[PDB]
This record gives C-alpha cells, structure tokens and sequence, in this order.
RNA sequence: GCGAAGAACCUUACCUGGUCUUGACAUCCACGGAAGUUUUCAGAGAUGAGAAUGUGCCUUCGGGAACCGUGAGACAGGUGCUGCAUGGCUGUCGUCAGCUCGUGUUGUGAAAUGUUGGGUUAAGUCCCGCAACGAGCGCAACCCUUAUCCUUUGUUGCCAGCGGUCCGGCCGGGAACUCAAAGGAGACUGCCAGUGAUAAACUGGAGGAAGGUGGGGAUGACGUCAAGUCAUCAUGGCCCUUACGACCAGGGCUACACACGUGCUACAAUGGCGCAUACAAAGAGAAGCGACCUCGCGAGAGCAAGCGGACCUCAUAAAGUGCGUCGUAGUCCGGAUUGGAGUCUGCAACUCGACUCCAUGAAGUCGGAAUCGCUAGUAAUCGUGGAUCAGAAUGCCACGGUG
RNA sequence: ACUAUGGUUUUUAUU
C-alpha cells in the first residue's frame, strides 16, 4: 500500500515553491494536473490546474484540512 | 553415455524414423537395435468456419506428439560422424544431446 | 496492424536493454521509503519511473499477421481462422483433420 | 457456387502441396515472417525455368527446394545432371546455402495454370481471346479430361462495357470433396481496368 | 410421432425386493444427490410404528394405498374439439403422482424431521385429514363440473 | 459475456492543451554525423540547448551506408464520412431432399411433361404405373468414433497363476486382467411370428455387450434478400495533411435528474457450525513450475532441490457417508449497507484494481402479468482444470462425482 | 362476445 501513508509531495510542486523566493511576484503558476496532494509549505503561491479547456486559480491557506488539487477544480459543467 | 532425440506428430512416422536410424546402425557396425517408445502426448485445436460474428460453431484438428532418445552405452568411432551425417527422413526433428 | 504500432514494437525491444536490464539490484534498494523516512536520492528514486513504453505494461504478443490481440494461437502465430488455411496446405506441421 | 475453392477450402484433401518448412516450435511464429523472404525473388523465376509446379522444402534452418519444369534447357541446358547454375541463384537470394532439385512434366498442356497464361495473353493485351478459349477447350478435352470451365470477367467490349463469360464443355463437379479438380486464379490490371481469368479441370474421382 | 418404448430397466430395493420401494427414492430425492433419500425411506417407519401405519411387513407399499389421486383436467380435445372433459391418469403413474402428493406435504410441515412429519402425513391420509390439499381443489371442482362428458 | 479472453496510461473511436512533420512506415535526389555511450540545464513529458568519448560496416581512405540530424519533389499517414460503387467474407433454414440436364411429347404462348400419380423412408429412398426416358449435382456411400471378445507390446503401467514374504503388486517372476499406442472380429433381417398391391417396405419375440441407416460425429446442392461490413481487410468519390497525422500529459465509454434484458444465490433441519470419512478426469511448466523448511491471522515472503517435462513441480476436488449441537426464533438460516488495515502489481491504486481479516445485519416465507430447456447418462446438480494476464472473473472452452 | 389504419419517393450485373 501506499508508499509511506497519508498525502506525499511531489517535486514538480516542491521546486515552485523553492522558486517563490527567486521568482518573486507574479500571476499565478500553471502545473496542468489536479492530481497531487496539499502540504503546509503551498503558502504565500498562487497557481492555476487544467478544467478540461482552460485553467482556473487555486491558493492554499491554513484553513484547509488536508486535499488534491481537483478539490479545487470542478471539471463538469452540470450538477 | 549419450541421447539421441527424435521428435515427430504421427505415431507411424515415428517408427518409420525409428527403423531409419536401426537401419543405418546396422550400416555403422551396431548402435541401435529397438529402443523404448516412452509415454505420448495430444494436443488438440479449433479452429472457426465463419471468419466473422460465429465463435460458438467450431471444427477440431489434432497432433499427437511422440518423443524417443534411443540412448546408448558406447559410442564409436563411426556413431560421432556416419550416424551424424544421416538425413533421415522429412517431418521429424533430430537432435544429438549429452 | 498499425505501421506506428510495429515501430514502437521494435523501439521496445532497444529500450528493455536500456530501462530493464541491470537496473534491478538498484531498484531492490531504491524503491523503500519507510526503512529511515529520509529524503536523500530523489533523483534516482524518479529514475525507476523514466520507462513509460517499454516496460512489460502495453507489452502484448499478437496474432502475427494482423497486428490483433484477439482469436490467435501463440504456439503457431496464425489466426484461428489463417490456421483452417495452412492446415489445408500441410504448413503447420502434423497438424490434420481424419487421414489417421 | 461460387466461392468453394479447390486450391483453398478443398486442398486439404487427396492433393499435393507446394510449400512445407520445418522450425523450432518455440519460434514457428517467429520464422513466419520468412515465409514471404523466401518467394519475393524467386516468384517471378518460375516462368524464366517454364515451372509448372514448385515444392517449396525447408528443413530446420535450411532450404531445398524442387521444381517441375517440361523445358529444363532454358534454365540448365544439356544434359541436366549438374543443377549448379541454379543453386548458386537460390542460395544467394535466400541468405543461406541450398540444396535444389528438377523433376519432369507429363501432359503439360492438361494444366489449369498453362490453360489460364494461354488466355490472359489475350486480355493483358485487348485482343480477341476466344479463339484462344475454344483452342484451350480442344486441346484439354482430346489430350485427356472429361470437362472444362474456361471463365473471363472485366473489359470484354465492345468498347468500354465490362461483362463475363465462360462457355463450359463436358461435365466438372465443383462441390463433391473428392473430385480432384485442377485449378488456377489470374487477377491483372491494365492501369485502364480490371480483368480476370478462372479455370478448372476434371479429369477423374478420388 | 414415432415412440414407443423402451420402458428402460429400474433397481428394485436390494432388502424388501419391490420396485415401488425403489421408485419412491427417485422421487423423494433433491439435486440428484440420492443418498438421504435413501436414510429416510424405512427410519420413517420407526417413527410411524406409534401411529396409524398400514402393513409394516410391507413398509409403505399399503400405506401409498390411503393416498388418492384418480383423475386429470385441462389441456385436452375430444371428438376433435375443444373440451373440459376430465380423465383418469393410467395406474403405473397414480401412484407415482401420489408419491409426489405425500413427500410434498410432509417435506412441509413447519416441525420436527422428515421421518416424523412423512409418518404423521401417512397416519393422517390413512384418516383422510392431511396437509397441502387446497392447492389442487380448484381442479377437483373442475373435474366435478361435467359427469355426462361428450 | 456480440464486432471486442480481462479498455487506470496504453488501447481510441470522442474531447482539451503541449510537442513533431513531405513525414516513424515504402523507394529515389542536395547536405552533414559513426549508430551509440557519458553528462548539465529548460519541460510532468513528447522534445529543446550545451559539454565530452567512440570512428564500427565501408575504406589505397575514395567517399559510400545500416543508423542518426537538416533540405526538396513524385508521394506517405487517417477504426476520417458513406456498404444505393467495387472486391472479399457473410445470417438462417439444415444434412434439409431438394435443385437440374439432353432428346422427344403438348399448347397460340409464357408454360407443362419427366420430378406428377400409388405404397414406403431419414430420403427425388425403393417398388408399382407410365408419352416420356435415362441421366447430373445434393443424398446414400466414403471418412471418424463406442460397449464385447480377440490381437501387437510388457514400460517407472498391471498382478490372475506360481516362488519368497517388514506379510505389501512389495520382491521374485509372469502377459492372465486392466492398460498404452494401434489393428481386427461381431450383425447377415439371419431365426421365429406378424404387417403389406402378402409387392416395395416395415413391426414385436428369441439369442447377444450391443440389431432393423446399431447409435453419435465429420460430410453444407439449389439457394432465400436492394441479406451483414468503409470496424477484420481491400478501396473509388469526398475531406484533414504546419493536421482530424504519431507523440506526450490530461481525461471520457460508472456525470446521474429517467432506466432495462440475460444470468446467478437463499427461502432449511433432506439445514448452519466443529471433527471423523470415500471416490477424479481434463490437462499444464527453463528470464518456467517452484520443493524441503520456517516466518506472516492470510494474501504472501525468505529460498532454489528436481524436471525438460509418466521415479520433478502446479494440486489433500466438492457435492455424498456419520457423530456432536442450535431449532420453526424474518430464523442460532440470509444478504445490501459500514470503517480501516494488510498482500501483489503498476507512470499511477484520486478513481469503477485484485487477493486478505473483521463489525454493524435493511431485504428475503420459491415471488403479479407474460414465458424458456430436455426422451436418458438427456434434464437437473456440486466442484476442478485450460486460455486471456504488468495487476485484475462466477464470463469463454473443457472435465469429473451424483442423476 | 371485439376493431379501423400504411401519404409521397424508393437501390445488384460490376472496380
């Protein structure tokens, strides 16, 4: 079973979150998939996951209690 | 000691080899003379005579796999070159083995 | 059968040399995540995934001249259909129907 | 009818075969790959040694081969007893040393495939080709037989119609298992049209 | 159209001799399996002895006797017409109907095991009192609707 | 459970955005580099940009070429649209007894005769009758296969008869009985008695393991209809080709407002549960089956003998036979929920993975209307193999026990 | 022991 339980990160996350002080301020990031978990280190970045034909905007705040990506995004268009 | 492998899908053209090779060992000197004709096997397919939309209405063709090692005690100085230049016959696979 | 589908057949067999032998022994030590809980090789770690194709996943056998995963028998090739011609030809051999 | 075919559904009966190659039954799929490697040289030989029939022969990881031929002096000259001028042809087009055989004709006119060449001679060229359809009849049923379908579809005008014909002689059972009919397909293209030419032969039962 | 028997050879039982002792275990028995059939058949005869069981020296080819099947209704023509005439079912099967009859009452009765419940169904039809009986009394006033027939 | 034996990506049609193109696939021309290996940054990736090392095949070094990377034309790619174009293969009746021919005969002719008519059959099968007659293809034959008695063999298979006996087919030793690979004999309506133009052709009885084509397969005439299919494949017309093409990463054929065949399981005590206990076929396996022995509640893991597959491996088949025990309690039987953790595999177990261990226990008393299978080893019924397979069935195809 | 429907147009002989 999985790896190490509970939500595991992902590199393509944990490098844009490192570049969030290189990078500085800016419009938000795409990453495309909606797949990957939410981890307490996703403050202060704004991004953007794939609809099924455009992208929509996320942020993570303490508030939440723990997701994927998809939690954020809605890729159905009735009910 | 050595075996010699004689492999065919007809019971009567396993014979057929197996009185090739007893005569031409009675052309080397002597090396074989009856070996055992060991257990057989089958095997069994279908085949479809629609070749769209009927898998159910199928017909059935058949080998029956033979399988004979001759086995020998000495060989000479004819068995590791006549008995291996040997032809024998078509349909039937021959190998040296040990 | 898809002439892109007979060429990812041959790009498979040169990258099973490449992805799938001798990294093995590698993947056996690689592959646990609870032994010490410690980040330390990542990159290797993402190196057991760089095979996408030409691992044994999507990797089929086929019926031999059509390209098919469906009605073949394997130890032939031939079709359960392509089979009913070369048995009427002699071309499968000591396959019949009757004359025994 | 019309679509049981005596070198097809009914040639795995009482006839004999032109092709039989022996393999590894681990590799059988493996080695059906060659088994067009084999003929793509070697197909358009045959008329070049006038070849009425071949016996494709191979032994594992080999190759033989034996073809009948009425006019071995096109392909051998005298006296016939030394085939090299052939082998060193069919060894080199296979990839591997071989070992070929030639075999004599009796009747070579009593042929389906002779038969079928004398008259797509005449449609490959759009010239009349019935006179060579009643020559074939008369040449088959006084040299042996007992019946004869002679059959031709496609650019049979009268200009730019298409039509089929065939005018039988004698009596041809085409749907009892045991007749041994002989037979040949022809299918062309003049890059103007379509034609093609059936025959069957029958001569007697079992 | 065409059969005509063939009426095929039967067993009879191998300790009272007769061939209605052996019928009997084909007809009580479920999924083909036999063998508690034939553990039922006589130790429902121990059982039975407290009763009103009929020739003991018989086992139940006398008490078969005390159940009543005679007549058949429904799907039939006479005189090539349509008719609710009844008729009586041949002799070789009346018996054999009323074996099904008496196994499917007893099987039935909602207390104690199958050689308890067959000997009270066989003391109680020796009474003409037995269980099951309004599932078929629409066909008895069916076979009762006609005495002067064609 | 059908095109399509196991559709997470892939497959693929559909749908979004990247990435690559006269094309990965078939051949030909201008120009470069050995393919490859080693490594860094951009991107999740297809790919993009740098930095080294090799110098094969071919080769007097000439430039060629498998292959890799840029150019250009003829042409390639496309389960793209359409089975009122053109092939190929095609549903079902059905192994059904039918469809036809030549020369005569007959009518004004299309048409008829024969092949109809009369008995008989599985039958256009055979007799009868005959201005129509004999023939062709289908049929019947032919081919495969079974119980019995023989026969070849004689094994690691079998043990009647005979010798010995860890008192055992075990060992002597034997080809009896099974048997494995195969070949024969038996059956002729012969015999009794009936039926019937006492014909043709059928039906009981006796004997026999089995009898009235002994049975059952395997044999597919004429064909039926604008027969099915642009989705196996071929391919015109028409379209896309800086792509609707191949390649990547996302998804869709389980979103749920409305819903259905086909098939299966319990409704008992002829049970539910813990033990005792009896009998298998079909087969299947070397980057294979995997043992011995330990560990893991278990799925599995460590590990690696033996066998190239009748003295090795998969693999103790369950229904059935008999004790103990609860009890007519919507049931101490039965099954939807419900909450998590284990085992195996895989980009990936979000989501509609499989295998494995629990607790809760709604529904269910053979089910309205309408309606299916089978003449006997048949119907019914409980288990076990084989194939698909990175991980995934009770389905598909087989086989045995009871009947 | 019981009943009436169907417009108009309408595809094989060959690549």
């Amino acid at each position: 079973r999985s790896l190490k339980k509970g939500p595991f990160i992902d590199l393509h996350l944990l490098k844009k979150v490192e570049k969030a002080v290189e990078s500085g301020d800016k419009k938000p990031l795409r990453t495309w998939s909606r797949r990957s978990t939410i981890f307490p280190n996703m403050i202060g970045l704004t991004i953007a996951v794939h609809n099924g034909r455009q992208h929509v905007p996320v942020f993570v705040t303490d508030e939440m209690v723990g997701h994927k990506l998809g939690e954020f995004a809605p890729t159905r268009t009735y009910r | 000691r050595i075996r010699i492998r004689l492999k065919a899908f007809d019971h009567r053209l396993i014979d057929q080899a197996t009185a090739e090779i007893v005569e031409t060992a009675k052309r080397t000197g002597a090396q074989v003379r009856g070996p055992i004709p060991l257990p057989t096997r089958k095997e069994r397919f279908t085949v479809l005579i629609s070749p769209h939309v009927n898998k159910d209405a199928r017909d059935q063709y058949e080998i029956r796999t033979h399988l004979r090692l001759v086995d020998i005690v000495e060989p000479t100085e004819k068995t590791v070159d006549a008995l291996m230049r040997l032809d024998l016959a078509a349909g039937v696979d021959v190998q040296i083995s040990l | 059968a898809k002439q892109s589908m007979k060429a990812r057949e041959v790009k498979r067999v040169a990258l099973a040399d490449k992805y799938f032998a001798k990294r093995a022994e590698l993947k056996a030590i690689i592959s646990d995540v609870n032994a010490s809980d410690e980040d330390r090789w990542n990159a290797v770690l993402k190196l057991q995934t760089l095979p996408r194709d030409s691992s044994p996943s999507r990797q089929r056998n086929r019926c031999r001249q059509t390209g098919r995963p469906h009605g073949f028998l394997r130890k032939f090739g031939l079709s359960r259909i392509k089979v009913r011609e070369a048995a009427m030809r002699g071309e499968i051999p000591g396959l019949k129907k009757a004359s025994w | 009818g019309q679509k049981v075919h005596p070198n097809g559904i009914r040639l795995g009966i009482v006839k004999p075969w032109n092709s039989t190659w022996f393999a590894n039954t681990k590799e059988f799929a493996d080695n059906l790959d060659s088994d067009f490697k084999v003929r793509q040289y070697l197909t358009k030989e045959l008329a070049k040694a006038s070849v009425s029939r071949i016996v494709i022969e191979r032994p594992a990881k080999s190759i033989r081969v034996t073809i009948h031929t009425a006019r071995p002096g096109i392909v051998i000259g005298k006296k016939g007893e030394d085939v090299e001028k052939l082998r060193k042809v069919v060894a080199d087009i296979a990839g591997v040393p071989a070992q070929i055989n030639i075999a004599e004709v009796r009747k070579p006119e009593l042929d389906a495939k002779l038969v079928a060449d004398s008259i797509t001679s005449q449609l490959e060229r759009r010239v009349m080709f019935r006179r060579a359809m009643k020559r074939a009849v008369q040449n088959a049923m006084r040299l042996g037989a007992k019946g004869i379908k002679v059959e031709v579809s496609g650019r049979l005008g009268g200009a730019e119609i298409a039509r089929t014909e065939w005018y039988r002689e004698g009596r041809v059972p085409l749907h009892t298992l045991r007749a041994d009919i002989d037979y040949n397909t022809s299918e062309a293209h003049t890059t103007y049209g379509v034609i093609g030419v059936k025959v069957w032969i029958f001569k007697g039962e079992i | 159209r065409r059969r005509v028997i063939g009426q095929r050879k039967i067993l009879p039982d191998p300790k009272f001799g007769s061939e209605l002792l052996a019928k009997f275990v084909n007809i009580l028995m479920v999924d083909g399996k036999k063998s508690t059939a034939e553990s039922i058949v006589y130790s429902a005869l121990e059982t039975l002895a407290q009763r009103s069981g009929k020739s003991e020296l018989e086992a139940f080819e006398v008490a078969l006797e005390n159940v009543r099947p005679t007549v058949e209704v429904k799907s039939r023509r006479v005189g090539g017409s349509t008719y609710q005439v009844p008729v009586e079912v041949r002799p070789v099967r009346r018996n054999a109907l009323a074996m099904r009859w008496i196994v499917e009452a007893a099987r039935k009765r909602g207390d104690k095991s199958m050689a308890l419940r067959l000997a009270n169904e066989l003391s109680d039809a020796a009474e003409n009192k037995g269980t099951a009986v309004k599932k078929r009394e629409d066909v008895h006033r069916m076979a009762e609707a006609n005495k002067a027939f064609a």
